[PDB]
C-alpha cells in the first residue's frame, strides 16, 4: 500500500481557526518527517507521536498568517509527500475575556461565574461554547446573559459549601462575530466555603447572619424611607470596602437632586450594582432598627458593618424580605438569583 | 470607536 497523508486542513484553505492545533495523520504507513513554517519563513514548533501516525503543533498559531505545511510518509509500498498553505483568520477586532471570581478565591454559595467580554458579543452561542465550567460534585447550571458584554453561570439552587469550580474560556481563534475573535485564553479555579445567608427584615428592621443556619450576629438597620425604598429579594455580596464615597451620580443621580447624595463610609459591603450597602451609618444608630432613613442601603452600626465586613465574604447572600419596594432586577449584576431558573435555564442567547 |  502506498501510504496516504491527511491535514486538519486543506491546500489553499483560508479563515483557518486558531483555535485547535494543525495536525497531519498517516494511513498505511508511518511519517518520516513534517515541517510547517509561516509566512516570514520561521518553523512552527510542532511534535511527532510516538507510533509515527500523527503530526501536531505545539505552539499558539497566529492571526492573519500564512503557513506552509510538508509532509513525507513511508510505507511497504513507496513513500508519499504532500505540500499545503493555508491562511488563518483575520480579525476585524480583537476581544478580551475577564472572568469572576478570582484564581484561587473561596467565595459564598450564591457567587456566579461571570465571564466579561470588553466588546459586545455578536454570536452568543459560539462564546458559550467555548466556556467550559467544571464543578465537583457536578451540579447542574447554564448561561444567561446579564448584557451585551457579560455571561454569568450559575446551578438552579445556592452552590453546596465545599464545591470545587473550574472555569476554561477557550476564545483564542474563535469566531464571535462580524469579525470579533477572542484575543487569548483565561482559566481560573475557586471552591465555595460557608452558607452564608443574612436576611434583612423590614417588619422587625433586623439584619441577622446565619452560617449555616447557626445565627451569629443580629443588626439593627435602617433602610431605604418610603420614597426610596430598599428593593426585595436575593441579593450577591459583591466587593468589600474598608471606606468608600457612595456617590448618586454613578448611578444616574445629580448629587444635588432631592434624592441625590455623596457620603463617605466606613466598612462597605456591595450587595447591587444599583447601589445598595451594607455600611457604617452611626448618624441614624437610633433610627436602627426601628426607622427607614435612607436612600436605600442597609444602614447598620460602625461596629456591626465592620463585623459585616470582616466576616462577610464575596459570593454570600442578602435577602431583603417585607419592604415596601419592588424586587430587585434580575440583571443588575448582583440579582441573578431573582431570574426564575426555567427563565436563566432557557438562555437568551438568540 | 464602539473595547471597555
Ligand atoms: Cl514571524
Amino acid at each position: 500500500l502506498v501510504p496516504k497523508l491527511t491535514a486538519s486542513v486543506t491546500d489553499g484553505a483560508v479563515g483557518v481557526t486558531v483555535d485547535a492545533p494543525v495536525s497531519v495523520t498517516a494511513a498505511d504507513g508511518v511519517l518520516a518527517a513534517v515541517t510547517m513554517v509561516n509566512d516570514n519563513g520561521r518553523p512552527v514548533a510542532g511534535r511527532l507521536s510516538p507510533d509515527g501516525l500523527r503530526w501536531s503543533t505545539t505552539e499558539q498559531l497566529g492571526y492573519n498568517r500564512r503557513y506552509t505545511l510538508n509532509a513525507t510518509a513511508l510505507g511497504l509500498g513507496g513513500a508519499a509527500t504532500r505540500q499545503l498553505t493555508f491562511q488563518t483568520s483575520s480579525p476585524a477586532h480583537l476581544t478580551m475575556p475577564y472572568v469572576m471570581p478570582g484564581d484561587g478565591e473561596v467565595v459564598g454559595v450564591g457567587e456566579p461565574v461571570a465571564i466579561r467580554f470588553d466588546e459586545n458579543i455578536a454570536d452568543r452561542g459560539a462564546a458559550e461554547k467555548a466556556i467550559k465550567i467544571t464543578t465537583n460534585p457536578p451540579v447542574e447550571g447554564a448561561f444567561y446573559w446579564l448584557n451585551n458584554r457579560e455571561v454569568r453561570w450559575r446551578p438552579e439552587h445556592f452552590w453546596k459549601p465545599g464545591t470545587a469550580v473550574d472555569v476554561a474560556v477557550n476564545t483564542y481563534g474563535v469566531d464571535l462575530g462580524e469579525g470579533m475573535f477572542g484575543e487569548d485564553n483565561v482559566q481560573t479555579h475557586f471552591t465555595i466555603g460557608d452558607e452564608v445567608i443574612a436576611t434583612a427584615d423590614d417588619n422587625t428592621k433586623i439584619l441577622t447572619v446565619r452560617v449555616n443556619g447557626e445565627v451569629v450576629k443580629s443588626m439593627p438597620t435602617s433602610m431605604g424611607k418610603d420614597s426610596t425604598p430598599t428593593a426585595n429579594g436575593i441579593y450577591i455580596v459583591g466587593s468589600r470596602y474598608k471606606h468608600i464615597i457612595m456617590d448618586s451620580s454613578t448611578y444616574g443621580v445629580p448629587v444635588n437632586s432631592p434624592n441625590g447624595y455623596r457620603t463617605d463610609v466606613d466598612w462597605a459591603t456591595q450587595i447591587s450594582y444599583s447601589g445598595v450597602f451594607v455600611h457604617s451609618a452611626p448618624w441614624s444608630v437610633g433610627a436602627q432598627g426601628h426607622t427607614n432613613t435612607s436612600h436605600g442601603s442597609l444602614n447598620v452600626s460602625p461596629s456591626n458593618a465592620q463585623w459585616f465586613y470582616d466576616h462577610v465574604k464575596r459570593g454570600d447572600i442578602v435577602e431583603v424580605v417585607n419592604t415596601v419596594g419592588g424586587t430587585l432586577p434580575g440583571i443588575d449584576g448582583l440579582g441573578d438569583w431573582n431570574i426564575p431558573w426555567d427563565q436563566w435555564r432557557a438562555g437568551n442567547a438568540k | 470607536a464602539x473595547k471597555x
